[PDB]
């Protein structure tokens, strides 16, 4: 919605954000992947190409 | 398939089966007007 | 509380040995016991743990040369290590800590181990 | 002292001591102690059946890991000291590499707070301290979790923040009041409870609470341990029920807010 807004002007978002969650991959359970794919997110978070990848 | 790449929002009914990790973007909720 | 070590000498590389640490205490159950590392010109170092719920944990530096145990009810905690390396020449300690008591560090005499050609 | 312990909805603990001058003896003294992190498991072990003891930390603050060793809650749980760990911890690549995490319920990062002029981590002016005006300087605490990820991307600042290094955090925050420092840089998690509860809203961060790095805070647990699915599903029950909105209220106030 803030990004929509962003784009698309003459809408606005009212009040604040009244809810906490957090987006996420999602594999079956007991997948090898789970592990590494996890291990690697946070590098990769750490290191900031997510963090640039925003901004474009 | 065996992997999901989607805006999943992470919650108790989907925990007890797929184990959803380390989250990369942190989102609330918000509420649309028109002005 | 007061325990003591014993097991040390002179054994050629690859050989092996039982070192063994013991205390006198009513309520033996509940009692972390660790051996610690010490050489010439190094800090002491961590070796081996045993917890109370009764999980190993192993260093990885010397990993899978020495192995330990502990018996319920006799009040003893003793050490067998196997395929000895000339890196292990030190003096070991045991130790325990917490279930009560304060000032929680705990040191033996200490029994020097050898290795060799 | 009214009857040697103190009021219900607090916890107990043992605070050890380093002794009277080291001549003998040093007493566990029995303390209780609260905050929000304690009462949240208080809440959590309602539901898990647990039995509990709590006893503070020994030597260090968070923890390091040089010369292949590690001192610390982080050190203690590699040694199992305790089967659990909570606290103020965070959540990095290093930390996760030999000891599980959970999954985060607050949200945070690291921020930098100024008195009463830059962008950020790329603003030009602290990129070098060449400018015609004399250098200015950073709080960054030793010995913790930002400075190693702050060794990680770009050295050249560190070195220069080595010259001059805090201490504590109170012990900060009134040095950068009476000018001996210029930027402050820490987790915002704390910067904002700070810069809320204090007086007359001089001090602020950055931005309209500008944050790099986003980064959760979470309960570790030794590794390959059962209660590793009962701890997250437990953990995440209560926040959809709406209960860390009304914990985070009472001990997250707003007065410049
Ligand atoms: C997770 O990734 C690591 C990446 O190093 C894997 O470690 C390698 O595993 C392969 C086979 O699984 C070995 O041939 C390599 O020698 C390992 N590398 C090192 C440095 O030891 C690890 O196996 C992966 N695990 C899972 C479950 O995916
Ligand atoms: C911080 O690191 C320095 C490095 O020399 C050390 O002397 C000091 O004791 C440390 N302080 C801690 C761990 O609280």
């Amino acid at each position: 919605l803030e990004f929509e807004a962003s784009q698309k002007c003459d809408l606005v978002t009212t009040g604040e954000l009244f809810f906490r969650s957090g987006f996420g991959i999602g594999m079956r359970k007991d997948s090898p992947w789970k592990q590494n794919v996890s291990l690697s997110i946070l590098k990769s978070h750490e290191n900031g190409f997510m963090e640039d990848l925003d901004k474009t | 398939a065996d992997m999901i790449v989607a805006p999943l929002t992470i919650n108790n009914e989907r925990a007890q089966y797929i184990e959803f990790s380390k989250p990369f973007k942190y989102q609330g909720l918000t509420i649309l007007v028109k002005k | 509380v007061q325990l003591q070590e014993s097991g040390g000498g002179l054994v050629q590389a690859g050989g092996s040995l039982r070192l063994s640490c013991a205390a006198s205490a009513a309520a033996a159950a509940a009692a972390a016991a660790g051996w610690y590392r010490q050489a010439p010109g190094k800090e002491r170092a961590a070796a081996a743990a045993a917890a109370a719920a009764a999980a190993a944990a192993a260093a990885d530096s010397v990993k899978g040369r020495f192995t330990i145990s502990r018996d319920n009810a006799k009040n003893t905690v003793y050490l067998q290590m196997n395929s000895l390396k000339p890196e292990d020449t030190a003096v070991y300690y045991c130790a325990a800590a917490a279930a009560a008591a304060a000032a929680a560090a705990y040191w033996g005499q200490g029994t020097q181990v050898t290795v060799s050609s | 002292p009214l009857t040697e312990t103190c009021v219900r909805n607090t916890v107990p603990c043992r605070k050890f001591v380093k002794i009277n001058n080291s001549t003998n003896e040093g007493m566990n003294v029995k303390k209780c102690c609260k905050g929000f992190s304690i009462d949240i498991l208080k809440k959590l072990s309602r539901t898990v059946k647990f039995t509990y003891d709590l006893y503070l930390v020994t030597n260090g603050k968070h923890g390091k890991k040089v010369n292949n060793v590690w001192n610390g809650m982080i050190g203690e749980v590699v040694y199992q000291r305790a089967v659990m760990a909570v606290g103020s911890l965070t959540i990095n690549e290093e930390r996760s590499e030999v000891v599980d995490f959970s999954v985060p319920f607050v949200e945070t990062g690291i921020s930098v707070m100024v008195s009463r002029q830059v962008t950020g981590l790329s603003d030009k002016k602290f990129q070098r301290p060449h400018d015609y005006s004399p250098p200015f300087r950073f709080g960054t605490v030793p010995n913790g979790s930002t400075e190693r990820n702050i060794r990680n991307n770009y050295p050249y600042m560190h070195q220069y923040m080595t010259k001059f290094n805090q201490k504590g955090v109170e012990d900060a925050l009134v040095s950068l009041k009476t000018g001996k420092l210029d930027a402050f840089i820490y987790d915002a998690a704390v910067l904002n409870y700070k810069a809320g509860r204090d007086e007359g809203c001089k001090l602020v961060t950055i931005g309209s609470g500008y944050i790099f790095a986003t980064t959760g805070y979470g309960i570790a647990l030794q590794k390959g341990s059962p209660w590793k699915r009962q701890i997250d599903l437990a953990l995440l029950q209560f926040v959809g029920d709406g209960e860390m909105e009304e914990l985070e209220t009472l001990w997250l106030t707003g007065i410049c807010h």
